[PDB]
RNA sequence: UACUACCGAUUGGAUGGUUUAGUGAGGCCCUCGGAUCGGCCCCGCCGGGGUGCCCUGGCGGAGCGCUGAGAAGACGGUCGAACUUGACUAUCUAGAGGAAGUA
RNA sequence: UGGUGACUCUAGAUAACCUCGGGCCGAUCGCACGCCGGCGGCGACGACCCAUUCGAACGUCUGCCCUAUCAACUUUCGAUGGUAGUCGCCGUGCCUACCAUGGUGACCACGGGUGACGGGGAAUCAGGGUUCGAUUCCGGAGAGGGAGCCUGAGAAACGGCUACCACAUCCAAGGAAGGCAGCAGGCGCGCAAAUU
RNA sequence: AAACUGCGAAUGGCUCAUUAAAUCAGUUAUGGUUCCUUUGGUCGCUCGUACUUGGAUAACUGUGGUAAUUCU
C-alpha cells in the first residue's frame, strides 16, 4: 500500500487536496530492499507490463572498470567505506547506487603485468614466487620485446592507485542500481574525485 | 476504464462510415489493424454497407469465410478489419478489385480499378531508422517495415509497392510542383499540386496546394499524401477529380442533370 | 572548493576527465572540456556556459533537459531559492457579459541556471518548457532581457 | 473411528470400523505418513504395516 | 382554556467528525524455520552383454551421506482497517421546572 | 551510417558482466501428397526484440457557483527548493538523509457551503441576458463503509479473495455462507416513476 | 459427454454518493513511460536420445467423512 501518488500532498499554495479516486495499483511503491555484502542472493520482482526486476538482498561481486586503462573484470567486493546520502547506510554495509566501495584489485595487478611487464603493488621484500617471473621476465622475441618496452614508456599510475595497490584494495563507486538489476557495477576512483573521496572518507572517520 | 474498450456506439462512429441512427445501438468497432479506426472502413462496412452484396452481418461473416476477399493481396476472414487509404481490396469470385481512395466529401468511394492496377498502391513513408548492424528501415503509413530502401528515400516522400513481394519499385520525392491528396481535416480528399511549405520548427508545418481550377488551400504536413510526380497521379482517379464543387455550382450540376435526363 | 559543496562529487557525467596522459600535457594547461549543446528554437547558448565551470544537472545548456512545449515569457518577482526564481505572468480575462477585460495574473516558479548571472528582479525572462524537475517546476530560463532602465 | 484402509499391490480397498479404543492405543500421537506395525487390529493382523 | 419555543440539571444514554496517548486484524516484504516428498550415492539378493571388474535390469535395506523441491509456524519491517481512554465539536433521543407571546 | 528545432538519439568500436526466484536461439498440430535413402508445397499454434494499432498514465497553457459573521495560510508529522539515493512502468518531495528558508494571498490565498459529477447540450429570449443539465454521446467515480491483496497485458476488480466496522442467512451450536447504485421483482421512503 | 490445457471474465450494464484548479473542456507534450492483441519486420547472424527426453496429475475405477456449501 505504499504509493507514490501526488494527491496526498499539499498544493502549491498549502491548501490539502480531498482525494477522489482511491490507490490505484499502478501508482504503487515496493518494499525498499536493501542489499547487504555476503553470498549471493537475488529475488525477482514482476512488475507493470509482466516485465521483471531483480531485487539483489546480497552480493559478494560484480565487475568494475578502470577508467584509464579501459580494463574490466569481475571483482570480490570487500567494505563499504563511504555514502553520500546517509551515513546509516555505511555502518550497516548497504549496497546502493553512487556508494564508494572497497574492491579487490588482483584481477587489475595481473592485467596490468601481463600488459605492461611491470610489478605493481608489491613490497620491498621483493619475494617473487617462480609465477609471475616468467611473466615479468620472460623470454621474448625482439618484435614482442620491442613492443612490450614501448609500452612501458607511458605506463605509469597515479601515486594516489599506487598506495592502494600496496594494501590490495581499491576504492571503487557504484553506478548501478543494485535493487533494480540485482548486479554491483562500477567503475574506480580515479583523480580528483578520489582525492575528494579521500578527504570525505578522512574527515568523516 | 480498467483496460481496452471492445465496443464503439453508433453515434461516436466516424461521420464517413454514414451509418444511420436507428438500425442498432453500435457501430462495428475496427480491429486493431495498419490503420487508425478514426481513418479506417471496416470490411462489413465496405461490404453491405457499400456494395450492397449482404444484407446483415451474418452474410458478411459468410462472405468473408469462404475466403473470398484479398485486401492487399491476402486473404483477410476478419469482419472488422480495417482497411484503409489505398489499399486495394480484391473479390476474385466476381472479378472486381478496388481501391479506398477519397471522395471530394471526404468519404472512401467505390473505385473500381483494373487487374492491371490492382497489383501495386502508393504508401507514405513514415520513419526512417537504422537498425542492428546498420541496415536502415522503413515504415510506411501502414505499418509496413521495409528493409533496405533506397538511400534517397527520405521521410514523407511516397513509395510504391508491389503487392506480391512487398518490395519497392520506385517512389516519389516531396517537393513543391508535385500532386497530391488531403487525407486529413476539413480539406480530406481534395488533389492538388504543392507549391509552397512553410516550416515552423517545434510544431507543424503546413502545405499549400493549388487546385487544378486556381483554388488553393493549406493543410498541415502530415495530412498530405504525394500522389504523382508533376501533374501525372500514379494511380486512377475517381469520379471527381478532387475538385470541391461549391454548393452553389454542385446545385447548378445537379439541375442541369435533371433538365436533360428523363 | 568553488563546486564541490556537497557531500557527493560533482561532475558532469558525459565527460571522462580520468583520461591519463604524459607529463607535457599532464602539467602544461590543465582544462576539463565541458559538455554543452544547443537547444534547438533559435535561441544561441550563452558564453557564460560553455566556459564556465559550475555543475547543473537541471541547466538546459549543459545537463541533462531538453526543451520542447510552450514558449511563454513573465517579469522577475523573488529570486529567493537555490537555483529557482518565481516569475509573474500578467495577462487580461474577457468577461463576456459585460464586453470587458479584468486584470489576472499567475506566478510560475522556474528553474534558473548559473549561466544567466546578473538577473535582476523586474526583467523579462522567456521560459520554455521541459520535463518536471520538482514537485511545482515545469519551465527553465532560456533568455533573460534587462529591465528599461539598466543602462 | 473407521478406518478406510487400502492395499496398492492390488488397489482393493475395505472400511473397518474399531470401536474399541485399546486398538488405537497404537496410533494415537502419531503423524501423517507414519508408519505403525498394526498388530493390535486383531489376529489376522499380524505381519501387517500401515 | 391550550399551544409554542428556550434554558435545561441529568455532565441521561447512543452515534458521528477532528485530534493526544495507548493498542493492532489482515495481506505484502525480509530473516529464519523444515512437517513431508524426490534424485544421486553405499551395500545385499542377484540376470544378460563386454571383460574377478564395468554398463544396464528388477527390487530391498540402512546411513544426521549430499543435494533438489518444500507446507505450518515465528522474529522484524511496512501498509493499515478498527478498538480503548481523553479533549473539542455535532446530532438523535428520555427529561422536571418555567416563561413569554400565540387565540 | 542516418535523423531531429534540439539527444546523453539511432547505428558503430573496445573491455568485461550476463541474476538457479535463469532470455532469445521451435522436442507442437492439420491438409495435400510427393520429386530424385535424401529434398520438399500450403497452413495452424508459438516466440525475445523492433515497428504499428487500440489505448493507458503522467505532465503544459487558459477556463468554474456562493461565501470576509472565513485574513492570513503552509512549515513539529514535506511545507517551497538544492545534492545524493530508495521506490516506481518512467519524470518528480513520491519517500529517505543532509542542507537552504522558502511557497501562496484583497488580481480573494486558506477555510466553509453547494437541494455541485464535468462537458456536448436544454428551456426562455428584440438585442443583451437568466435558469437548468441525475438522465441513452464523451470523460470521471463507486459497487454497504473503510483497508489490503492475488491472478493477469490490463484490476487496488467487488456477478474475485482476505480482514475490521455495520447489517444480515443456514445450524444437529461444532460450524458454514453473504453484497441488485445489472434485468425483473419486493419492502421501505415519499408529492413522485412500468412486466418476477 | 467429461476433464486437463488455452483464452475471455478489466468490455458492456447501472448510479451520481464523493469531488471546486479537483473532475472536465479546448490545446499541447512524452526527446520522461508501459502496451494482450492486430499488422509488418525478425527468427541457420551465436564456432560450443535428436528418426524424439523426464517425472507427475485429472477425467475414469474404487473406499469415505460432515446437519450443512460450486467442501473435499
Amino acid at each position: 500500500g505504499i504509493s507514490r501518488d501526488n494527491w496526498h500532498k499539499r498544493r502549491k499554495t498549502g491548501g490539502k487536496r480531498k482525494p477522489y479516486h482511491k490507490k490505484r495499483k499502478y501508482e504503487l511503491g515496493r518494499p525498499a530492499a536493501n542489499t547487504k555484502i555476503g553470498p549471493r542472493r537475488i529475488h525477482t520482482v514482476r512488475v507493470r507490463g509482466g516485465n521483471k526486476k531483480y531485487r539483489a538482498l546480497r552480493l559478494d561481486v560484480g565487475n568494475f572498470s578502470w577508467g584509464s586503462e579501459c580494463c574490466t573484470r569481475k571483482t570480490r567486493i570487500i567494505d563499504v567505506v563511504y555514502n553520500a546520502s546517509n551515513n546509516e547506510l555505511v555502518r550497516t554495509k548497504t549496497l546502493v547506487k553512487n556508494c564508494i566501495v572497497l574492491i579487490d584489485s588482483t584481477p587489475y595487478r595481473q592485467w596490468y603485468e601481463s600488459h605492461y611487464a611491470l610489478p605493481l603493488g608489491r613490497k620491498k621484500g621483493a619475494k617473487l614466487t617462480p609465477e609471475e617471473e616468467e611473466i615479468l621476465n620472460k623470454k621474448r622475441s625482439k618484435k614482442i620485446q620491442k613492443k612490450y618496452d614501448e609500452r612501458k614508456k607511458n605506463a605509469k599510475i597515479s601515486s594516489l592507485l599506487e598506495e592502494q595497490f600496496q594494501q590490495g584494495k581499491l576504492l571503487a563507486c557504484i553506478a548501478s542500481r543494485p535493487g533494480q538489476c540485482g548486479r554491483a557495477d562500477g567503475y574506480v576512483l580515479e583523480g580528483k574525485e578520489l582525492e575528494f573521496y579521500l578527504r570525505k572518507i578522512k574527515a568523516r572517520k | 476504464a480498467r483496460g481496452p474498450k471492445k465496443h464503439l456506439k453508433r453515434v461516436a462512429a466516424p461521420k464517413h462510415w454514414m451509418l444511420d441512427k436507428l438500425t442498432g445501438v453500435f457501430a462495428p468497432r475496427p480491429s486493431t489493424g495498419p490503420h487508425k479506426l478514426r481513418e479506417c472502413l471496416p470490411l462489413i462496412i465496405f461490404l453491405r454497407n457499400r456494395l450492397k452484396y449482404a444484407l446483415t452481418g451474418d452474410e458478411v461473416k459468410k462472405i468473408c469465410m469462404q475466403r473470398f476477399i484479398k485486401i492487399d493481396g491476402k486473404v483477410r476472414t476478419d469482419i472488422t478489419y480495417p482497411a484503409g487509404f489505398m489499399d486495394v481490396i480484391s473479390i476474385d469470385k466476381t472479378g472486381e478489385n478496388f481501391r479506398l481512395i477519397y471522395d471530394t466529401k471526404g468519404r472512401f468511394a467505390v473505385h473500381r480499378i483494373t487487374p492491371e492496377e490492382a497489383k501495386y498502391k502508393l504508401c507514405k513513408v513514415r520513419k526512417i531508422f537504422v537498425g542492428t548492424k546498420g541496415i536502415p528501415h522503413l515504415v510506411t503509413h501502414d505499418a509496413r517495415t521495409i528493409r533496405y530502401p533506397d538511400p534517397l528515400i527520405k521521410v514523407n516522400d511516397t513509395i510504391q509497392i508491389d503487392l506480391e513481394t512487398g518490395k519497392i519499385t520506385d517512389f516519389i520525392k516531396f517537393d513543391t510542383g508535385n500532386l497530391c491528396m488531403v487525407t486529413g481535416g476539413a480539406n480530406l480528399g481534395r488533389i492538388g499540386v504543392i507549391t509552397n511549405r512553410e516550416r515552423h520548427p517545434g510544431s507543424f508545418d503546413v502545405v499549400h496546394v493549388k487546385d487544378a481550377n486556381g483554388n488553393s488551400f493549406a493543410t498541415r504536413l502530415s495530412n498530405i499524401f504525394v500522389i504523382g510526380k508533376g501533374n501525372k497521379p500514379w494511380i486512377s482517379l475517381p469520379r471527381g477529380k478532387g475538385i470541391r464543387l461549391t454548393i452553389a455550382e454542385e446545385r447548378d450540376k445537379r439541375l442541369a442533370a435533371k433538365q436533360s435526363s428523363g | 572548493a568553488d563546486i564541490q559543496t556537497e557531500r557527493a562529487y560533482q561532475k558532469q557525467p558525459t565527460i571522462f576527465q580520468n583520461k591519463k596522459r604524459v607529463l607535457l600535457g599532464e602539467t602544461g594547461k590543465e582544462k576539463l572540456p565541458r559538455y554543452y549543446k544547443n537547444i534547438g528554437l533559435g535561441f544561441k547558448t550563452p558564453k557564460e556556459a560553455i566556459e564556465g565551470t559550475y555543475i547543473d544537472k537541471k541547466c538546459p545548456f549543459t545537463g541533462n533537459v531538453s526543451i520542447r512545449g510552450r514558449i511563454l515569457s513573465g517579469v522577475v518577482t523573488k529570486m529567493k531559492m537555490q537555483r529557482t526564481i518565481v516569475i509573474r505572468r500578467d495577462y487580461l480575462h474577457y468577461i463576456r457579459k459585460y464586453n470587458r477585460f479584468e486584470k489576472r495574473h499567475k506566478n510560475m516558479s522556474v528553474h534558473l541556471s548559473p549561466c544567466f548571472r546578473d538577473v535582476q528582479i523586474g526583467d523579462i525572462v522567456t521560459v520554455g518548457e521541459c520535463r518536471p524537475l520538482s514537485k511545482t517546476v515545469r519551465f527553465n530560463v532560456l533568455k533573460v532581457t534587462k529591465a528599461a532602465g539598466t543602462k | 473411528m473407521k478406518l478406510n484402509i487400502s492395499f496398492p499391490a492390488t488397489g482393493c480397498q475395505k472400511l473397518i470400523e474399531v470401536d474399541d479404543e485399546r486398538k488405537l492405543r497404537t496410533f494415537y500421537e502419531k503423524r501423517m505418513a507414519t508408519e505403525v506395525a498394526a498388530d493390535a487390529l486383531g489376529e489376522e493382523w499380524k505381519g501387517y504395516v500401515v
